[PDB]
């Protein structure tokens, strides 16, 4: 399922991304603690580190 | 293939 958004520097939504494609990002490095995502279903972008705190662990992984 | 609009 295709349903995770980002919004790069320069504010442009990307997405929507499946889960998969969004690990393989987080685990080569590419995304911050301060990246905004959210999934469509989601109420808002939120920072990745909130993300995790929010949900108590990285969203990407299993859980 | 890198994420969009995140490496320019």
């Amino acid at each position: 399922a295709r349903k995770w958004f980002y919004k790069d520097p320069q504010g442009e939504i990307q997405g929507p991304f499946t889960t998969q494609e969004m690990a393989e990002w987080f685990q080569a490095g590419y995304f911050s603690m301060s990246l905004l995502v959210k999934r469509g279903c989601d109420e808002g972008f939120q920072p990745l580190g909130e993300v995790i705190k929010m949900w108590g662990r990285v969203p990407f992984a299993p859980g | 293939r890198p994420p969009p609009g995140l490496t320019n």
